[PDB]
């Protein structure tokens, strides 16, 4: 996928 | 000549690849892709890619591009030939071709590519015969492959023998925006399926114009076809010496011959299109369809479509004769129609806005086409005269065949 | 019945021409 | 992963091997690199199931040239299976022999492949031959040696005709990379062999029996008739590949035949019917079809002179076939079909495609400047072209008045006025430049050419060095002609084009026109508004040897490409 | 009436390109159907569909008068709708933001904030010439208010209106006069940057915005002093924006005053020494303090501290940082050029850097510190990153090459070996506007044009397809075949030249099917000069001359008809008009 | 100030534009092409900066989603990469561990809070706390 990660992480 | 044939994907990714020669890297397929949406965006794509002193011959398959790169000055018709070929076996051995069959029937389809061609010579090209020793569910091959007849396979029995054939007559007329004719061609097609027991020859016969002049018998109405192709089954030599069609049928539906030639008479259909488009106000569709066919044949599901405006909004219908539907997704309506009697006279009169900002772009006059398909019908007025079924054995042969015609590249010019 | 034409049967060869 | 996948066919069990296999292969055709589990395959090659032993030479075949180390563990496999009672077995040992690409791995198989040669099963001698082939091409001298030559061209001459197709066609390529050294050449009783068994050959056969007889040469109007009745039947076979190389076939024999005889003319009548055929089959050889009708126009146009109406690009057509029906109706336009190649041309100049007006618009100019008899027709269309208020039709029209002025100017004056006021704030370079010669060559019907000229000397200095030139040759004419409204036009031209413009051409340019300005105005006008002779149109048509050569080469690469065979390969 | 997030799922659900194209058409006619009928309640969920066919490549014109109605309206979703569509597919040159100037003027006095603040912000993205002309005093009279949330949103209309209008920048001149004193941060970046905007525009207001100088210098050093902030401290970094907009505004105010810059220049010292560039930040403050002191009257102290965090971060192993360090370097060449010299062996280094920006960079360094002294020893490291560099950096690199040697080449000789060395190799990278200058060039000197002329002709001899290299090769042939070949008008020794080899060469040129139609045109040129200039071949270049004259192009054919003609009628008067060109800068 | 800010997905897919500058649609998709060509085929130790068409167009993207900005040769490079993570992390804070899937259903708020926080490609917000709470009250109006 790769798109329901978080753009930041935090 | 071409060095290794791999199936592509829609997103470049190779369902499969099968090298045949190894003079060509596994690793040019991955550039193909690149040069692909390169020549797309410019307008320079083709068929027969070139990567640098390697060709990379692709054809646009159901869902992934058939690449089939080589390096040396292969034969493009033979390459074409054996993708066509190819493709006509995944067809017939799997009925999707798509991602779902390339990934579920692997196994089976590198035993298929291997036995298919070897060093880039194909060797094995009929689907009966590739089915008989390749399966997906292993014995000799087959004594057909190597025996002359490889089109008719022996030994086979059946209950009835019922050979089921198809006069399939595709009329093409095209009609430009000045309301002449230009290309009126219609194509014959005389498929059979054979379905019997053993391996009979076939005696093709008909009311060919050839014929009739060779046996002196030109006095009544015979079909001249300019071009005629016979089956892989049928001989040539016959047909050269004296027109004999003497061939063994195959197992099942086939293309035994096509007639091929120019068509001189009125259309079947006559459709008329009238445009009262308004400058950014209203559309008017003026079609009227005239049927020019005799008045016994109907025209089933005759769907002659109007292409309407692009940008066309909340159109209104009216006509007399047939259901009018707009599809927004075609651009276009379709005077569709269950039933065409010959001789009937359709009006119909559209009736939409337009938006009142006007377009950034033109977007074309697409020809008018219509998906007129009256059964039981010969146009060309070829008639078969007999149909010469002999078998070793001796059997009592009931063939059938039924005339169809139907609307092929009927298309007439916008105005 | 079927659609596109009625399947009729086909003789074997033409009488007329012996 | 990998361990477990080792674990599998390092195991006893059938079912566990069977599926450790599949798993490989679906790794391998995902794009995952089993090449590394090659040597833990090799023990599990010799295995009794054909499924699992295919796919073990598939994994061979494919993990072969990355590990040749390892390949070592698999000749005595590849001997044992080469004498398989089974003919599939044969037949996938015979392949897998010859698809490894190892040079140690070839050495070994000679005696398989001689013992294969002799093969009594004819895709067993068809898998031989194929492999004798490979085996050639990968090394030629290893061939000779194994004197494979002399069993590949007595499969000819024998039965199992696919077999001997099969020989021929590798006879041919082995030959095809020789350097000519020792052909294969057969005299006319290996031709009327082949052609016996050419109707008994399957479609793949039929071409490589036609290959053959593409390299013979004819030497007898009896022995080229022959050839040519027999491949008239060809003609009527359903594969688009085996009609094409018919086709090629009798092209080639043509070149030796007798016009004075009726075996020509009838070839050429059953030729037409071929190529309508051939130009409604499917977009990818449409193509080829296209390339080849190009390539044997220029050596017989009288055979498809009445082949226009299938000429015409249908609305479906793919830019590449509306292209090729483009070039073939250019190459085939005649004055009979002008009105037809005028209206397709207008038809097709409503188009969507940029590349598509610009092609027709090329089209009909050519048309125009080839035949005489439409020029005032090509007129009206360029005419009607530029009225469509279109910036590429227009620079279209422009071009190709500008084109026929200097090629039939003659009768090109009733078209200055109506191109004086034509939407010239257009700044395209090709029209731009077209223009402004015109105006400088046709400043006789135009009372405003001074004027005209004003407005693109604004900016003569840095417009163009081709542009710069084109108004200072018109700015010149116009003076030699009437210098009484131009005068002050020359002057400020000259100054502008010899002490504003740097460039080197454009200044020596502009230094001649002064100084002949300043020596002779009088033999300006004799020598710069001279009347220059007829333009000799560039000829489209390729050299007499490309055609020759370019007949025999038919249906492959270089026919497509319009290249020689040898100019177009690495 | 479909949701955005229908819709958004339906495109995703599709794979084809044609299957998304059918749905996103299928869902433009269902909004320009709905449109039609003058739909109210559903009109958000339209635009938002029209919204996202647009961004995702699909026609939106007849989605314009919807928007306009939509702006008009009283309901807050639907004037945020219409504020989006006229932002996002309204433009200066759709036209249809005409009859947003009335919506724009009625919703300019909305009493709600948001609405306010939304017809402010699409003025400031979609600002026109005309709207600007007609909004001006709207926006002027709410540069006035004393609204935090909204004085950001005045100063940035009235920006905007400067911008595209820089004639209405003279009724901004009171507006923000006392409003330094701004204890929103988000005011005082604005009324910083429109001050700066005003600054930049004209230079008139300098004087009067340069009086402020000590309370911006005050609020820098009251920033620096908080160096902690819940609000507006990123990475330790309290106030990034405005640290920086304080110290564009020093390094463009007193650029050329020694007041100003003496004012500023403890500020900058401090910042100098009192911010750390462990992160971005700090980084990126610290290469705007040293742009302002080098772009400033700075001191020496001040200049030195510059160069030393140039090199400091000339180091650094990161790609933005090298970027950064590279422009600063490329950007302070004039001044402390000097002081620059020291990282000739770090620019050298930065060529053959993996970064295509830093190796564009670098370059660029190079050329800009190529001097009279080190443009010897720099041609042959120019030469070497031209023969080895990317396609899209060796013709940027022959360009480089080329300017330095005609700028500051050591030598005619010198120079002119580099050139015809940068023509060789070039090859297709030399570009056709440089053909002209090198033909100046080539005129001007007089000195060198016999070892010139004939590494021209042997150049010539072995490639014709390089066209600036060919077209210069025929144009030295041109001016000096008087030169090239000595001696040759009959039969003599075997030399280089033997006045046949040349007319053959020309004759290659000119019917080779490598030409462009302006290489052959001065190849013509040179061979009718060559009938005066060259006495040993005559006769024969007249043949070709006539044949010529019938070519295909128009202006080819003239060409060559008038060179016939002056050859058959005008034989005597053709030395009369082969004078040499004039020689000018 | 900014000329254009775009967010284009790994695949080349376009989450977000937004150009400060009037171009023409066909040359604007010509723009956004490139830029993502040019992002798509430049690899991770280029420093995120690229000098195309005079323009600071800078690729910094934190996820598989990239982030594009044009801004003139006036400011400093770090500048823009500080304004896009605080545009970034005041994104995330208004949403709540923002995906790329939350981006495409939250286009209009994505686009409303790019508005609300640059207008004109210049910085409107400097702090952090103030944008989101103007977004959240301009949210609850209705």
């Amino acid at each position: 996928k790769g798109e329901n990660t978080s753009l930041l992480h935090p | 000549s071409a060095s290794a044939v791999y199936v592509l994907d829609l997103k470049g990714k190779v369902l499969i690849c099968r090298n045949y020669r190894g003079d060509v890297d596994m690793s040019e397929v991955e550039h193909f892709m690149p040069i692909l949406m390169e020549k797309e965006e410019e307008g320079m794509l083709s068929p027969i890619l070139a990567h640098g002193g390697v060709r990379f011959m692709w054809i646009k398959h159901n869902n992934l591009y058939l690449v089939a790169t080589s390096k040396k000055n292969a034969c493009v018709s033979l390459v074409f030939s054996f993708l066509y070929k190819v493709v006509q076996v995944f067809s017939e051995y799997f009925k999707e071709l798509e991602e779902e069959s390339i990934r579920d029937n692997f196994v089976i389809i590198y035993e298929l590519l291997d036995e298919l061609m070897d060093f880039g010579y194909p060797q094995t090209t009929d689907s009966k015969i590739l089915q008989e020793y390749i399966t997906q569910e292993a014995p000799r091959p087959p004594a057909t492959v190597t025996n002359a007849v490889s089109w008719r396979s022996e030994g086979i029995k059946y209950r009835k023998n019922e050979v089921f054939l198809d006069v399939i007559e595709a009329v093409n007329l095209l009609v430009s925006a000045n309301g002449n004719v230009l290309r009126s061609e219609i194509v014959g097609s005389i498929k059979m399926r054979v379905f019997l027991s053993g391996m009979p020859e076939l005696r093709l016969g008909l009311n060919d114009k050839v014929l009739f002049d060779n046996t002196g018998r030109g006095k009544s109405k015979s079909v001249e076809l300019e071009d005629v192709k016979f089956h892989q089954c049928v001989r040539l030599s016959r047909f050269e010496n004296d027109r004999t069609i003497s061939f063994i049928p195959p197992d099942g539906e086939f293309e035994l011959m096509s007639y091929r030639l120019n068509t001189h008479v009125k259309p079947l259909i006559w459709i008329e299109s009238v445009i009262e488009k308004h400058s950014h106000s209203r559309i008017e569709y003026m079609v009227k369809a005239k049927s020019q066919f005799k008045r016994r044949s109907t025209a089933n599901n005759v769907e002659i479509h109007i292409p309407v405006p692009n940008d066309a909004d909340s159109p209104k219908f009216k006509t007399t004769v047939g259901s009018v539907k707009w599809v927004p997704e075609n651009s276009e309506i379709v005077w569709s129609v269950k039933s065409f009697p010959g001789g009937k006279e359709y009006l119909m009169r559209a009736h939409f806005g337009l938006p009142s900002v006007e377009a950034e772009d033109k977007e074309g006059k697409p020809p008018i086409s219509v998906k007129f398909e009256i059964p039981y019908f010969t146009t060309s007025g070829i008639q078969v005269r007999y149909l010469k079924i002999i078998e070793k054995s001796g059997y009592q042969a009931l063939p059938w065949v039924r005339y169809i015609t139907q609307n092929g590249d009927y298309q007439l010019r916008t105005q | 019945d079927r659609k596109g034409g009625s399947y009729s049967q086909a003789a074997g060869s033409d009488s007329a021409q012996s | 992963e990998i361990f477990e996948l080792k674990a599998e066919l390092n195991s006893d069990k059938k079912e566990k091997k069977k599926e450790a296999v599949k798993k490989v292969i679906a790794s391998m055709t995902v794009g995952k690199d089993v090449s590394a589990l090659f040597p833990d395959v090799v023990n599990c090659m010799q295995t009794d199931n054909l499924e699992l032993k295919k796919l073990v030479y598939l994994y061979l075949m494919n993990y072969a040239k990355s590990q040749p180390d390892m390949a070592i563990m698999a000749v005595n496999t590849f001997v044992k299976d080469c004498e398989d009672p089974n003919p599939l077995i044969r037949a996938l040992a015979v392949r897998t022999m010859g698809c490894i690409r190892v040079d140690k791995i070839t050495e070994y198989l000679c005696e398989p492949l001689r013992k294969c040669l002799k093969d009594e099963d004819p895709y067993v001698r068809k898998t031989a031959a194929v492999c004798v082939a490979k085996l050639h091409d990968i090394n030629a001298q290893l061939v000779e040696d194994q004197g494979f030559l002399d069993t590949l061209k007595d499969l000819i001459s024998d039965s199992n005709p696919m077999v001997v197709a099969n020989a021929v066609a590798a006879l041919s390529e082995i030959a095809e990379s020789h350097p000519s050294s020792n052909l294969l050449d057969l005299n006319p009783q290996s031709i009327n062999k082949l052609l016996t068994a050419l109707n008994e050959c399957t479609e793949w056969g039929q071409i490589f029996i036609l290959d053959c007889l593409a390299n013979y040469m004819p030497k007898d109007d009896r022995e080229a008739q022959s050839i040519c009745e027999r491949v008239t039947p060809r003609l009527s076979h359903a594969n688009s590949a085996v009609v094409l190389s018919a086709v090629k076939v009798l092209m080639k024999f043509m070149e030796m035949l007798s016009k004075d005889l009726d075996y020509y003319g009838t070839l050429l009548k059953k030729l037409a019917p071929p190529l309508v055929t051939l130009l409604s089959a499917e977009p990818e050889l449409q193509y080829v079809a296209l390339r080849n009708i190009n390539l044997i126009v220029q050596k017989r146009p009288e055979i498809l002179k009445h082949e226009m109406k299938v000429f015409f690009v249908k609305y479906n057509d793919p830019i590449y076939v509306k292209l090729e029906k483009l070039d073939i109706m250019i190459r085939l336009a005649s004055q009979a079909n002008i009105a037809q190649v005028l209206a397709e041309l207008r038809e097709y100049a409503t188009e969507v495609d940029v590349d598509f007006v610009r092609k027709a618009v090329r089209a009909i100019g050519r048309c125009a400047i080839k035949v005489e008899q439409s020029a005032e027709r090509c007129v009206s269309t360029l005419l009607d072209l530029i009225q469509t208020k279109v910036n590429y039709v227009v620079q279209e029209a422009i071009v190709v008045i500008k084109d026929i002025f200097r090629k039939y100017p003659n009768k090109y004056e009733s078209v200055i006025a109506t191109l004086c006021e034509n939407l010239d704030s257009l700044d395209e370079p090709e029209a731009r430049a077209a223009m402004i010669w015109i105006v400088g060559e046709y400043a006789e019907r135009i009372d405003n050419a001074d004027e005209l000229l004003e407005s693109f000397l604004e900016g003569f200095h840095d417009k163009s060095t081709q542009v710069q030139l084109q108004l200072l040759t018109a700015i010149v004419k116009l003076f030699l002609k009437k210098p009484t409204e131009t005068q002050e036009l020359v002057q400020q031209v000259l100054s502008l084009a010899t002490q504003d413009s740097d460039n080197p051409d454009l200044r020596d340019r502009g230094y001649i026109y002064w100084r002949l300005l300043s020596t002779d105005p009088v033999a300006a006008k004799e020598v710069v508004l001279a009347e220059k002779p007829l333009i000799s149109e560039e000829t489209d048509l390729i050299e007499p040897t490309l055609l020759d050569e370019l007949i025999c080469y038919i249906g492959t690469l270089a026919s497509v490409y319009h290249k020689p065979p040898s100019a177009f390969v690495e | 009436p479909i949701r955005l997030r229908e819709l958004i799922r339906t495109i995703r659900t599709a794979r084809t390109q044609a299957e998304e194209r059918e749905m996103i058409q299928k869902e433009c006619a269902a909004i320009r159907s709905s449109f039609r009928e003058e739909d109210n309640t559903y009109r958000c969920r339209n635009v938002a569909k029209l919204l996202y066919m647009h961004m995702l490549g699909y026609p939106a014109h007849f989605g314009q008068l919807e928007c306009l109605k939509l702006i008009a309206s009283q309901k807050f979703t639907d004037k945020r709708i219409g504020y989006l569509g006229a932002m996002l597919l309204l433009d200066e040159r759709q036209d249809v933001h005409l009859l947003m100037t009335n919506c724009i003027k009625n919703d300019l006095n909305h009493s709600t904030q948001f609405v306010q603040g939304l017809a402010l912000c699409t003025l400031g993205c979609m600002g026109s010439s005309e709207m600007c002309r007609d909004l001006a005093g709207e926006v002027e009279k709410l540069l006035k208010t004393s609204n935090s949330y909204l004085r950001k949103k005045a100063a940035l209309c009235a920006v905007h209106v400067i911008r595209k209008v820089p004639e209405l920048m003279e009724m901004f001149l009171p507006a923000t006069k006392n409003l330094l004193n701004e204890k929103n941060h988000g005011v005082l970046h604005t009324s910083v940057v429109l001050l700066t905007e005003m600054c930049e525009r004209s230079p008139d207001m300098l004087a009067h915005f340069r009086k402020l100088v000590p309370q911006l210098v005050r609020i820098l050093k009251n920033l620096i002093m908080s160096g902690y902030s819940p609000e507006h401290d990123v990475s330790g970094i309290s106030d990034p924006f405005l640290q920086v907009r304080i110290l564009r505004l020093l390094r463009i105010l007193g650029r050329n005053d020694d007041d100003s810059s003496e004012a500023m220049n403890d500020i900058l010292a401090q910042v100098a020494t009192n911010t750390e560039t462990s992160k971005n930040v700090g980084n990126a403050i610290l290469y705007e303090t040293v742009l302002t002191i080098m772009d400033i009257k700075s001191e020496s102290g001040l200049r030195v501290l510059a160069i030393n965090i140039l090199g400091r971060f000339l180091l650094n192993n990161d790609k933005n940082i090298r970027y950064v360090a590279l422009t600063s370097l490329l950007k302070t060449v004039q001044t402390d050029h000097n002081a620059v010299q020291r990282h000739r062996s770090t620019i050298v280094d930065c060529l053959k850097d993996l970064d295509v920006s830093i190796k564009r960079r670098a370059m660029e360094l190079s050329f800009a510190l190529v001097n009279g002294n080190n443009i010897r020893g720099m041609m042959k490291e120019l030469l070497y990153f031209l023969d080895s560099c990317e396609p899209e950096f060796k013709a940027d690199c022959a360009s480089g090459i080329f300017l330095a040697a005609e700028k500051y080449a050591p030598s005619k000789r010198w120079h002119i070996d580099t050139i015809m060395r940068v023509l060789t190799t070039a090859g297709s990278y030399v570009r056709d506007d440089a053909v002209p200058n090198l033909i100046q060039l080539i005129t001007n000197s007089v000195e060198m044009h016999a070892y010139t002329v004939q590494r021209l002709y042997k150049a010539i001899l072995g490639d014709y397809s390089q066209q600036p290299l060919v077209q210069v090769a025929a144009w030295c042939i041109g001016e000096y075949g008087d030169l090239l070949v000595s001696g040759q008008c009959e039969e003599e020794e075997p030399i280089q030249v033997t006045e046949d080899e040349v007319l053959d060469i020309l004759e290659s040129v000119l019917i080779s099917n490598m030409s462009t139609s302006v290489t052959r045109g001065y190849a013509l040129t040179a061979i009718m000069k060559l009938s005066t200039r060259f006495t040993c071949t005559v006769n024969r270049i007249k043949k070709v001359v006539s044949i010529y004259g019938s070519s295909i192009d128009v202006e080819l054919q003239q060409r060559a008809v008038e060179y016939n003609a002056l050859f058959k009628k005008y034989d005597h008067m053709r030395s009369a008009l082969l004078e040499r060109m004039p020689v000018m800068e | 100030m900014i000329h254009f800010i775009l967010l284009f997905s790994r695949q080349g897919k376009l989450r977000l534009q937004k150009w400060y500058i009037t171009l023409p649609d066909k040359e604007r998709k010509k723009i956004t092409r490139e830029i993502v060509q040019i992002i798509l085929s430049r690899g991770h130790r280029t420093s995120s900066f690229v000098d195309w068409k005079e323009l600071k167009l800078v690729y910094k993207r934190y996820a598989s989603l990239y982030f594009c900005c044009a801004i003139e040769n006036q400011d400093n490079e770090l500048l823009t990469l500080e304004i896009v993570h605080r545009y970034v992390e005041l994104l995330d804070k208004y949403f709540g561990n923002v995906c790329e899937l939350d981006i495409i259903f939250n286009f209009e708020k994505a686009y409303f809070i790019l508005d609300e926080f640059i207008i004109g490609g210049e910085i409107q917000e400097t702090s952090k706390k103030i944008a989101v709470k103007a977004i959240e009250d301009s949210d609850m109006l209705q």
